[PDB]
């Protein structure tokens, strides 16, 4: 019951996804080549959510690994824990898109799609009850942005009522690892608008900041950053994988957190973000966690929630707690500074409490916010697009792959509309 | 897959190739015979039991230079039919390179190229080395480019052009050769990376403390740039870059694909122990006019697109901060229509050290590819040079007698003028 | 009871046949020169289906080995396991047909036939109860195609009510190992049309594909390819050789799978096609097997079942299973995408379940489909014939051996008719 | 059984045979005496305790060449009565070969042939070696062919004809001899494999790096082709081919049985270690005009039938893929009335290496037999050559004086014209 398909597209997705798999396997007591080292019946009970079980009690992720560039695939396999993945779920093209969204979306993506589709169908028919999909990818590159969205579209055509989740990394203004990010982001976000139920917006800059100032680390690697993301991912789905006191699946959160179909971009935050030298000077507790979760510093999306308003917030807590305590904390948060909580939605807080905490720490919280402040992120991107598009810069590459001016205009328009909608409700 | 093939044209093309390939061999633990003792697959093929072989083609309308290759330290690296020679050179005559003498050898080289392509699985592109001032490096290259366009219109083609500054000119008719070839290059090249000898010399004296640079010395540095460029293709990184990426990220407009490559740090064995080799520091060095490989007037123009290829031990955060700092500096100017100017690429391999070399081992290094409007000035000066010579029909007889017509020159000039105008326009 | 005669004609037949013998001997515990190493009474019980038993408990195949070219015979004997065959069952001519069907069918075949006939009569009279015949051969060459069909005709004259089976390799368009394949195929298929009860159509191209993409093998040899064929052969007759829960002999399948006398060309498929590195990541089970069997990838004939319809399908499963499970799977297959199942035949699935699985794997399935998509195979051949015949190319050789234009015309006509019939019922 | 017998006629026929037989001996572990230290049965008979003997017959209307055979390295391989000699040569006069001088020796050779046949059990065919330009190789061969037709109308007869290209002509009356003999050949040969000296020479210089080829050198290559042809008869394969097969698969129409044989790879000792010897690669080489053994204009015509005989370590799948690739290439043209153009044959024996040889040991090899319409051009040029000479009755006296009539020439010419027309027709 309630079984999920994972998908990883492009470089970022593949690496983040790997990390996620490492984490969740660790949580459920699974070794890399080793079949089972779990300590508890509970872990065993819901292995079938994310895994399949071959002969002699082996276990294997319902995960699909996709990229137009062969190299990253090589890296993934070459890592320790690489033997756990079914070899038939490695589905890569021959030549990479090279940060050309159009290539991702037309020339190579189309050629790639069929194999992917077949594998997804196979995965579906294998299992009794299909819940949802989880895609990890970028909006800044050609493959993750272009092909990913195509894939999503295809999926939608097949199963209209199933859940679509995406964990999407986003562009930031000061740090651009590609000059054509405005275009790439724009095109892909349009596509997302129509086919996703919930989208988790994640910024690298924010992550870096967190690593530097909160965790007090001088040398953050990508892996470290990815760790947080992995943790967040784990947190979201804890309700499906463990018996709690109050349980909230993917669907539940979606229903709770989306007042209008269009506005389904969630800003995740996480607690507690402790440092190594600094942890022994804290009393581990509900209120502290709650206080941490609503700081602008712990928003993984680089937007200030001070300049917008929360429509809705979902709080998923792990470890034993007093539900009453949690509720009182929530109340305190709401009444004290209701300045950033929308009046027409009376109670803006959703709570889920799951009994099994992550490995390492005794109590933890994941915060998922639908904030009107997210419009700010889109605005900068829009501005950048405008700046580029007026001079027709770099349009020629996109033209060369089938694209035409009209599409760009339309996507931008859509984005603008979205922005306006967010503003209106603020 | 993702293999890439090197084409070396004329003397300049050959000698650069010599260094580059040597460097590559050292990097991958390939002895000068061909045995090793995968990653490298993108540049070297395998045949036999253990021997590795360069996907490279050497072309010269004269046997002199390539004869040395045949009988040197690396004689056994190349199969004899990847070296094509034997004839009268295009005596610094573009026309000869293109019409008379290019005609006789073209088919053989093209066949070789095709064979090389066929050996590989879906190679991305071609790396073309030459001078603009040579009759072969000018006339023949254009012809070859045409052929490549005909065969593989789709695929990427990058070039390394040895560009002449007027003060260090070694040939009389450099202006004609450069102009004619550049026009032809324009339509069939994805991007051309210009290198100036004078700049290299300057770098050698100031930052390597060598008063007497030889051509051999100069080429090493150039090879390092090449290595930096293609390391992302050959190795595992944290964030990667390919040939396709460069085309995407450096070319706002079809015609404007002539960016400058700079490199740092360039340090003698002695100076390193009194050196705090910082990520920020090297970035800073990268935007200082004394470190440019083309003498261009960089501060007067604006930057359009900039690619920073780091290699060695790097913290991405630090790089980001450095970038931010650079952005914040006022004098460095980007075009107003591009807010975000840097493509960033990272590579886990420390750059290599050549036995008997000039360069110190470093733990962090960077190669910057940067497109500036300032380079248009170079063309203007070249055009000026051309204009006076043209005025008296000086040296025209040599060209006309080789099956090149006179209006062609005029056309070329016009094209160059238009190009110049374009740079002026896009900088607004 | 229920005893069978095996025959191998031409190069392909001889080699495939050898492989088959190796397999079945292995299954029933028989060594090459060694009399008996079997582990179970069950194996012993039905040895007399395929074997005879000389003094001191020796065992010998009821197999006949035929070729116009002496060389292949030499190869067969020279192989290990070559001492098991009775020397009187090696019946070869002097000079090979050289891909001239006419030679196979007239000049040398006729000279050869009498000895073969005598041996077959001897084999028949020896045994109490004669069930059927199994011929392995090609349609592309002179001996397998021409002489084989003559032999079949002769057999038919003798015993009209006995079962005729043939395992016939077929030509493919991109890969032709002979330029005169259209002619050869045409002439032999005509002959087959009138005298065979069931014909198993097998393509080399398909086999190659399977080896490359499914088994993930870089270097397929003929032996490897032949292995699959051998396995298939073994699967068909498992009902005769073992006690099951549900049993289906040669006759049973024939009756079940042929709605009209003319349409008796079966497309075999097999499961599971596992790779060496890839096997440990599968839960071995009915549903998976069923899913594998109906993929276009696992059709041994190079035709797409997506562009035709199944008239009938027979499924032979080996190893312990839940019959109920199997039936439910079948139902699922039928109802879900009935798009390629003929309406007038209500239940298009036949099931046989035998308790003894092959050596190596624990559960396995053989699929035998009567698909209207087989017309496509014939069509290309017909086209090629038309192309050749218009210019009269290579006719002269055939003329030189007694053949005349009329025969060609007639065979082609017959083929066309057959094609039409398949279409009509689609 | 399945034995095959070699007939060597004239100088060319003899010297080719010399190499071929040597090669065969090396292949089967036969020392030059005759002892070994079955498969080989198809070419060698056995008598006595251990000695093996070639089923071969050598014919020459002059003792010179065959005297060397008698007193050489292989003197003990042949019984003296399989070598027939002793007389005045057909001095490049077809008529002498056919009428005057052929008449005196025919019976002896025919008896020998019959004896050889009788020794064997159901031999498939005959392999006939000769030139077209020689008086013996032309006139006598036709006579012999006639005899063979008379005796064994059924059996296969293959020939290796040394065909003259006009630019490398060594004899004045090559045109007459070629035309007369070719007409006679037409009715009694199952197929004739043409070899051009010029092509061989070209191959030697380019792909074997030898500037000065001798006749001895040339013959080795030819012998290898022969070996490739008949290896399927002599050895165990995966997929086999026989003499009967060739006739079936190469001859769409009775008159059109003149296909070209090509061979690859042809490599010096040095070039092999820088060689990725691929199945696909060798196939590719096979369809490139520089590798043809006849200079024919291959790209202008279309291919009708093509037999590819692989030998060594081969994966059939790979071969298939190579074939597919070849088919997919646009410039190579097959006739529209044959969709499927390749007969494929495989042999587990690696081709052999001759002590003191020019050729490198290779693990994969291929011999392609291919029938193209382009070869008709050769005949056209020959006919043109003939036509002018005929016009003045040049050298006619020599022929008329040997019991050959003048209208015969005319008839031959007519026949050739008709043949030419036929090729033109079938190519539509
Ligand atoms: N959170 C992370 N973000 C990353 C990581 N690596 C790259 N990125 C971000 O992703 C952006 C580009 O994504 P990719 O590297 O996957 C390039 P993509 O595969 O989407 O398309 P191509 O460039 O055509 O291959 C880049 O601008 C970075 O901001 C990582 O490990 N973690
Ligand atoms: N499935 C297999 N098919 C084969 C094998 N060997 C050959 N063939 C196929 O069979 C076709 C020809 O069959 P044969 O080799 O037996 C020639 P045949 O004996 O039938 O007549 P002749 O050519 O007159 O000897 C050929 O075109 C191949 O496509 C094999 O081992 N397995
Ligand atoms: N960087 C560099 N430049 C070189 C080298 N050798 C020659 N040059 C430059 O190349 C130009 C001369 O052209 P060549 O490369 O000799 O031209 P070519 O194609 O050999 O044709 P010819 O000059 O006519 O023999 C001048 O501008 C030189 O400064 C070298 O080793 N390194
Ligand atoms: N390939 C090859 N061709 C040869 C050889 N020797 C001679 N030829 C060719 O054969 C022709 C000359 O005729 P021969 O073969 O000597 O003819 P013959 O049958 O001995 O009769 P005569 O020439 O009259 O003595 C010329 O076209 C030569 O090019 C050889 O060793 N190899
Ligand atoms: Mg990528
Ligand atoms: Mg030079
Ligand atoms: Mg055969
Ligand atoms: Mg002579």
């Amino acid at each position: 019951m309630r079984e999920i398909v994972h998908i990883q597209a492009g470089q970022c997705g593949n690496q983040i996804g790997a990390k996620f798999w490492e984490v969740i396997s660790d949580e459920h007591g699974i070794d890399p080549s080793g079949n089972y080292v779990g300590d508890s019946d509970l872990q065993l009970e819901r292995i079938s959510v994310y895994y399949n079980e071959a002969s002699s009690h082996k276990y294997v992720p319902r995960a699909i690994l996709v990229d137009l560039e062969p190299g990253t695939m090589d890296s993934v396999r070459s890592g320790a824990f690489g033997h756990l993945f079914r070899p038939d779920n490695f589905i890569f093209g021959q030549s990479g898109a090279g940060n050309n969204w159009a290539k991702g979306h037309y020339t190579e993506g189309a050629e790639l799609v069929d194999s992917v589709l077949d594998v997804v169908r196979k995965e579906c028919e294998n299992c009794d009850c299909l819940q949802g999909f989880q895609l990890t990818h970028s909006l800044g590159g050609g493959t993750g942005s272009g092909m990913g969205t195509l894939l999503i579209s295809k999926v939608r055509e097949e199963y209209p009522d199933r859940i679509m989740n995406t964990f999407s990394v986003v562009p930031s203004p000061k740090v651009s690892d590609t000059v054509v990010e405005p275009y790439n982001a724009t095109l892909s976000i349009h596509q997302l608008v129509e086919n996703t139920d919930e989208t988790y917006c994640i910024d690298n800059e924010a992550l870096y900041d967190i690593c530097f100032r909160t965790l007090k680390l001088a040398t953050p690697t990508y892996g470290d950053l990815n760790h947080l993301v992995s943790a967040t991912m784990s947190g979201v789905t804890t309700s499906l994988r463990f018996p709690g006191q109050l349980n909230a699946d993917l669907r539940k959160l979606a229903v709770n957190m989306v007042p209008f179909p269009r506005l389904h971009f969630f800003m995740p935050g996480f607690a507690p973000l402790t440092a190594r030298g600094s942890q022994q000077y804290r009393a581990l507790t509900v209120p502290e966690l709650t206080q941490q979760m609503f700081d602008a510093k712990n928003m993984m999306a680089a937007c200030d929630p001070r300049h917008g308003r929360y429509l809705t917030v979902a709080t998923v807590f792990r470890g034993r707690m007093s539900m009453k305590e949690v509720d009182e904390q929530m109340l305190a948060i709401q009444s004290k500074n209701s300045s950033y909580f929308v009046e027409w939605i009376p109670n803006n807080v959703k709570v889920a409490v799951c009994d099994i905490p992550p490995r390492g720490l005794k109590m933890s919280s994941t915060f998922i916010g639908n904030s009107t402040a997210i419009q700010e992120l889109f605005k900068r991107i829009s501005e950048q697009f405008t700046a580029m598009f007026r001079r027709k810069a770099f349009l020629h590459w996109y033209t060369g792959e089938g694209m035409d001016e009209m599409e760009f205009t339309e996507a931008e328009s859509n984005m603008n509309d979205l922005v306006s909608e967010y503003q209106q409700y603020q | 897959m993702r293999e890439c093939i090197s084409i070396h044209v004329g003397q300049a093309g050959v000698q650069i190739g010599n260094a580059c390939w040597e460097l590559y061999c050292l990097e991958h633990g390939i002895q000068p015979d061909g045995q090793m003792p995968d990653s490298f697959n993108t540049f070297f093929s395998e045949t036999g039991a253990g021997k590795h072989v360069p996907r490279a083609v050497f072309v010269d309308l004269e046997p002199t230079v390539i004869d040395e290759v045949r009988t040197g330290t690396y004689r056994q690296l190349f199969h004899p039919e990847q070296l094509i020679t034997g004839k009268e050179d295009a005596a610094n005559n573009y026309a000869r390179g293109h019409y008379t003498i290019g005609k006789e050898i073209i088919d053989l080289v093209l066949d070789r190229i095709r064979k090389l392509a066929d050996q590989c699985t879906g190679l991305q592109g071609f790396l073309v080395f030459h001078s603009f001032g040579g009759g072969t490096g000018s006339g023949f290259t254009s012809l070859l480019m045409e052929r490549l366009s005909v065969d593989y219109g789709k695929k990427s083609k990058l070039e390394f052009s040895i560009y002449p500054a007027p003060q260090v000119s070694t040939a009389v008719v450099e202006p004609y050769n450069s102009i004619l070839t550049t026009h032809t290059t324009l339509e069939h090249s994805d991007c051309a990376f210009m290198v100036d000898n004078e700049a290299i010399y300057d770098i050698c004296r100031r930052n390597l403390d060598i008063e007497r640079p030889t051509y051999t010395n100069l080429n090493r540095l150039i090879g390092q740039i090449v290595s930096s460029i293609t390391a992302s293709l050959r190795f595992d990184g944290a964030l990667n870059v390919d040939l396709t990426e460069f085309q995407t990220n450096l070319v706002p407009y079809p015609r404007i694909h002539f960016p400058l490559a700079t490199y740092a740090p360039v340090i003698s064995a002695e100076k390193a122990y009194h050196e705090q080799l910082s990520v920020a520091e090297i970035t800073n060095a990268c935007f200082e006019p004394a470190n440019q490989m083309v003498k261009c007037d960089p501060r007067h123009g604006k930057y359009m697109a900039c690619c920073l290829l780091y290699r060695g031990d790097v913290v991405p955060k630090d790089v980001n901060a450095a970038i931010a700092t650079i952005k914040t500096k006022r004098t460095i100017q980007f075009v107003d229509w591009c807010p975000t100017g840097f493509k960033v690429g990272i590579n886990y391999q420390p750059p290599t050290v050549v036995p008997g070399g000039d360069l110190a081992k470093v733990q962090r290094a960077v190669c910057m590819l940067s497109n500036t409007t300032a380079i248009a000035e170079a063309w203007a000066r070249l055009d000026h040079k051309f204009d006076l010579m043209y005025a008296k029909r000086a040296f025209v007889h040599w060209y006309v007698g080789e099956g090149m017509e006179e209006g062609e020159f005029s056309e070329a000039r016009e094209d160059m003028a238009a190009l110049e105008k374009d740079y002026e326009e896009v900088g607004v």
